[PDB]
């Protein structure tokens, strides 16, 4: 799951 | 204390059941399992709390009352007013350190505790207040509300950020993988304000708004901010911290453009989440002209494929997703069809109403 | 295996539903056991105690076979797919592949010779509509045991008595007991049917007049309904004899609402000790007062207008026992039978006599 | 609580 911030 | 009164069933209930909102759910401190109730001026008020947010009713007394106030178990009070029969008029008053009610032939005592010892939220000044319809309330919240964070450790994400800006209100809610953003027109100018709501206050403030042709007003101090729905108000402290800015996460260059139907598209990916891994629920987008592939595969080896006709001119790319951050978003979007706009495999999605701008919805993607 | 059917949404849906019920340690338990023959699918689930059938008349093209399959899976992708879909399935080798529309999907499976079996010889045969039986254990099922060590509590008597068939459970502090002529001569025989087995049933059930035929063996129960066939297991023990918990003599009579009844109960119980649920009833003078008090020292007072023939007496219930029956009864008037304070009480539907509730009291 | 048998 990659994060936005 | 002095305090007495009569009133029908019916004009208790729905304030009780709105007041106890805030109490929980894990006891903490035993008159926080109380709601304060305090009789002046012939009117009655009723208030729960949980020493973070409290809700307030007002009830009108025009049978003879005195003034006074104690505070009283919750549950315990809810339960005897919604048990007693339709129509009964309910006595109250107090003797010594319990709360007698009584109704016909039904008698109960009630163990207090003193009103002083309420602690009610102290005195705020209001810095910025406006009027807003509840429905556009209402949508705000529904509009972003599954976005929030729920029990994360950055703690400004546990909660809501209503900003103010021109002739809008703003609410965005993200939890770091996730982001709602949805505005709606005011009517009035406003100063550029932001403050953070904590979750379980947006709740509150969301399951407040039921009634008609009443408005919404909103005050909001530096450390609090205050909702006033005809007979009921709610008040919560702010989250102090910084939010994210949504303008930031947003993406900068989509040039893959998605356009297709929003029931047809959550369908195919519900089905397709039955046959994904049940920890992570990940699942692969692969779009070419007008098509678009939905695959879902377990530990177990199982497989599900959905096709569906899309509006895609774009270069073909293939794209993973945790499918319930997806869902979340259509089923929040109750439109006909959904834009998506796309960058490539690493990049975030913007999602939204094809129809409609005042929304928008960015979800980052899983590495397939 | 050479299993292929196809069959549409609607149909799939209710009988996934019901053979899913037994469904909650192997795995093939987890799965479905399906079976094509004779232009028939039949779906089967169990837990080993009981076991739920569900047959499908196939009209479209198919070819004979069987497989086992995942049930929830299964379910979830019928319910998924769009209103009215045609579902094809078919084996690939050890996987199920399922299509409709554009939607296809692979589901791993388990040989059917694995799945188990519930082959026995019925010995008590009747048929009565279903809506009796249903109604027949939802009079009686909330007074069944639950995980007692004595296991034949854990579970439901049906008793054929002359034209009757009863149900009876009781969970050593309270009992309830229902009877209803189906017009059959019957054997005079009882048999234990385990409480998760009696849920079940109760659940396959609706309100519809369908007759339902019962078979009961030696060591298993058996029901079917329609397309519908309930199996289980019954508890292999000896059940207490509701007759001898009666009361023998009742000397005292309380007549009065039940909503009204149940209504006071509710409001006092507010009150009560939250782990022991004990009220007070006194009864004197065409009179019922109810009472109840917590650790906290509060108190609640109910007074009721009731209808008393007897000497006066004090009484104390665990109320939630008490309004598991005024609950059950969804009458007018209900008829309180009492003797003293240590023995137990009758209470009943004042209209009618089909139905029986027994409670014995408590010490407070 | 008294038991009934």
């Amino acid at each position: 799951q990659a994060d936005l911030f | 204390s002095h305090m007495k009164f009569t009133v029908e069933r019916e004009h208790l209930l729905k304030p009780l059941q709105q007041v106890s909102g805030p109490l929980g759910g894990r006891p903490t401190l035993p008159i926080l399992g109380n709601l304060l109730l305090q009789v002046a001026d012939g009117t009655l008020s009723l208030t729960g709390t949980d020493l973070e947010m409290e809700m307030v009713a007002r009830v009108a007394l025009v049978q003879p009352h005195e003034p006074g106030a104690t505070t009283v178990p919750a549950r315990k009070f809810f339960d005897i007013c919604r048990g007693l029969p339709e129509g009964a008029e309910i006595a109250v008053q107090l003797e010594g350190e319990r709360m007698l009610v009584r109704s016909g032939r039904s008698r109960f005592s009630l163990s207090t505790l003193p009103a002083a010892d309420f602690p009610n939220l102290d005195d705020w000044q209001s810095e910025v207040e406006f009027t807003l319809p509840q429905a556009t309330m209402k949508r705000l919240i529904e509009a972003t509300q599954f976005s929030m964070a729920h029990q994360d450790v950055r703690y400004y994400l546990n909660g809501m950020l209503f900003e103010t800006e021109g002739e809008e209100l703003r609410t965005v809610a993200t939890d770091g993988h996730r982001l709602a953003v949805c505005s709606m027109p005011i009517g009035q100018s406003l100063p550029s304000h932001s403050v953070i709501v904590p979750r379980k206050g947006v709740i509150e403030l969301m399951r407040m708004l039921d009634g008609g042709d009443n408005p919404l007003r909103v005050q909001i101090g530096s450390n609090n901010i205050r909702a006033h729905v005809g007979d009921f108000i709610f008040t919560s402290k702010l989250v102090d911290g910084r939010f994210p800015d949504y303008r930031r996460v947003l993406p900068k260059n989509p040039d893959k453009h998605l356009e297709a139907g929003c029931d047809l598209l959550k369908q195919a990916f519900a089905r397709a989440a039955i046959l994904s891994n049940e920890k992570f629920r990940g699942v692969r987008l692969y779009v070419s002209e007008n098509q678009l592939k939905i695959t879902a595969n377990n530990p177990e080896q199982e497989e599900a494929e959905e096709i569906l006709d899309v509006t895609y001119s774009g270069a073909e790319m293939e794209i993973g997703f945790n499918v319930s951050y997806v869902l979340d978003v259509l089923n929040a979007l109750k439109c006909e069809n959904v834009r998506m706009m796309l960058t490539d495999s690493v990049s975030s999605v913007q999602i939204e109403d094809a129809a409609s701008q005042s929304a928008a919805y960015v979800v980052m993607p899983m590495r397939l």
